[PDB]
RNA sequence: CGUCGUAGUCCGGAUUGGAGUCUGCAACUCGACUCCAUGAAGUCGGAAUCGCUAGUAAUCGUGGAUCAGAAUGCCACGGUG
RNA sequence: GGGGCUGAUUCUGGAUUCGACGGGAUUUGCGAAACCCAAGGUGCAUGCCGAGGGGCGGUUGGCCUCGUAAAAAGCCGCAAAAAAUAGUCGC
């Protein structure tokens, strides 16, 4: 909660001198992070679910989620009730521990990282954003993954807009373009 | 077993070289006459224009016109599914002098039909002469042996 | 090779074009004929157009080229692959 | 939090190439002793055009010019 | 005479980075020689198949023409046998 | 004019024709045609009337060139008319 406390005790100011507000809780805060990673090809392979769960757990601790299917498309030849992908969400503590931990090592990262896309907000700023695998985390092993799963994560956030979303990422340091 | 309408006559007609299991591409109507339909193999042969090796002779009864829509051509031209890495035979030894391709035989490769061509030349009346002198040569031979060796 | 004592083969109008060049500081690539001629430190800095038949292709001269051809980084054939 | 099924939680050196030494706690296990990160990455912390240079002389002006 | 001892071998010498040398105004495409360094493949090879009847098969080296250099190709020569 | 059985390689509700041929022509490096937008060079370039154009004529009028206006030259048609048939099979 380092990251955490140090920043909250600067966005609260910088946002309230900047977006002329009255109260201090209505300031965009982080609710949570909640990160997912589909692996709807274990129809037939189960133990690739098995892998991006351990993958996730090894990036950060805890035990994902089995997302199953509800209405079991017949295009991907899917079932209700079947295990298709894994999600995971992280609310204060690992929050803030997630979000610096895949900012810091993921700012250096695998192909021209000119800052990333500032047209990524869900209509109302919570910043859904995507990672290609999961070998941009120390936590994962280089060389022992046998496949690449990346992470559709999304910074859910309290934003009413998205300039204040752009706001809040830049002041907590994020690579905007 | 699942051996459908074959052209044995090319084979005595021709000398087969070498054999492609590649399958055959048709529309509606007739596949199920391939069941039964009344299909005929005759006159079989490849017409290559740039990639597209289409068989050309082959005449398979429509059994219904049920759907009068679309013209009935039982002399349709069918294209031909095979491999990009094995059709370099085909736009290579066939423009030699008379090399030609032709399809032996059509079966059944589960629910789905397959087309056997081969790649094959004329024999000018003398190449069978001789082949069937050779093959009763050896009959011949083998009987007088038998014969002589009691 | 060439004997060590001999020397290098920059050509009479190749050299006069590098010295124009380094002394008028244009950047402006300077185009070549020559195939079989030596390269000189002088030209570290400035871009080369070498001509092949086909194209003037260019090179920008690295420190890490004098002693050695200039027409090694420019080839003649057209092929990557047979398929 | 539940009982022992989460994994490790253990403290951990984010020490780079460059002199950044951080506290991290993670799963990884062992120390991290990583590599280049966002603190020496060429995105914010200068060398906006130190990406890539034209070589650099070495034993090449030897013995002929 | 010594030596090695049946092993991808002190066999096998190719590919590789660099070094000079012969050579012809110039060897990145495109020479050969050199020696230091990596030291590939390969371990008598299916169906088939070719050459030889005597100083010949088979092995070893040398010589000759082409040409500034660039022969495992070509033409010759003898030794063993 | 009526009923009844088949239009089903499963009568087994889950077929990559293995293959060529359309697909976001999904994907990884990349050439201004898979493209692309104010700075070192310092020359007479941008809108300017233009000039009718490669052997011949024409192009969205600024796709060629200039310096006091022009020869037009970078693409299409006239042109490059040879494209016209597996094999066996009268002389
Ligand atoms: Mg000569
Ligand atoms: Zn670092």
């Amino acid at each position: 909660a380092k990251l955490h406390d140090y920043y909250k005790d600067e966005v609260v100011k910088k946002l309230m001198t900047e977006f002329n507000y009255n109260s201090v809780m209505q300031v965009p805060r982080v609710e949570k992070i909640t990160l997912n990673m589909g692996v709807g090809e274990a129809i037939a392979d189960k133990k690739l679910l098995d892998n991006a769960a351990a993958d996730l757990a090894a990036i950060s601790g805890q035990k994902p989620l089995i997302t199953k299917a509800r209405k079991s498309v017949a295009g991907f030849k899917i079932r209700q009730g079947y295990p298709i992908g894994c999600k995971v969400t992280l609310r204060g503590e690992r929050m803030w521990e997630f979000f610096e931990r895949l900012i810091t090592i993921a700012v250096p990262r695998i192909r021209d990282f000119r800052g990333l896309s500032a047209k990524s907000f869900d209509g109302r700023g919570n910043y859904s954003m995507g990672v290609r695998e999961q070998i941009i985390f120390p936590e994962i092993d280089y060389d022992k993954v046998d496949r690449v799963r990346g992470l559709d994560i999304t910074i859910t956030t309290t934003a009413k807009s998205d300039e204040e979303g752009r706001a809040l990422l830049a002041a907590f340091d994020f690579p905007f373009r | 077993s699942a051996t459908i309408a074959l052209n044995k006559r090319a084979r005595h007609e021709y000398f087969i070289e070498e054999e492609f299991e590649a399958g055959l591409a048709l529309q509606g109507w007739e596949v199920k006459s391939l069941r039964a339909g009344k299909a005929n193999i005759s006159d079989s042969y490849v017409l290559l224009r740039d990639g597209e090796a289409f068989l050309f002779g082959a005449n398979i009864t429509p059994m219904a016109v049920a759907s009068t829509h679309v013209v009935c051509d039982p002399t349709r031209t069918r294209k031909l599914l095979l491999n990009q890495r094995e059709l370099d035979s085909l736009y290579g030894r066939v423009n030699r002098e008379g090399y030609t391709v032709v399809a032996l035989s059509l079966y059944w490769k589960n629910a789905w039909c397959k087309v056997k061509i081969g790649v094959a030349k004329g024999k000018k009346q003398h190449d069978k002469r001789s082949d069937i002198k050779e093959r009763e040569w050896q009959v011949d031979k083998a009987r007088i042996m038998k014969n002589a060796h009691r | 090779p060439r004997s060590l004592k001999k020397g290098p083969f920059i050509d009479l109008h190749l050299l006069k074009k590098v010295e124009k060049a380094v002394e008028s500081g244009d950047k402006k690539p300077l185009r070549t004929w020559s195939r079989r001629s030596t390269i000189f430190p002088n030209m570290i800095g400035l871009t080369i157009a070498v001509h092949n038949g086909r194209q003037h292709v260019p090179v920008f001269v690295t420190d890490e080229m004098v002693g050695h051809k200039l027409g090694e980084f420019a080839p003649t054939r057209t092929y990557r692959g047979h398929a | 939090m539940k009982k022992d099924i989460h994994p490790k939680y253990e403290e951990i050196t984010a020490s780079c190439s460059c002199g950044n030494v951080m506290k991290i706690r993670s799963t990884v296990g062992h120390d991290l002793n990583l590599d280049v990160c966002s603190k020496c990455h060429p995105f914010f912390t200068g060398k906006q055009r130190d990406v890539a240079t034209g070589g650099r002389v070495d034993r090449f002006n030897k013995r002929f010019n």
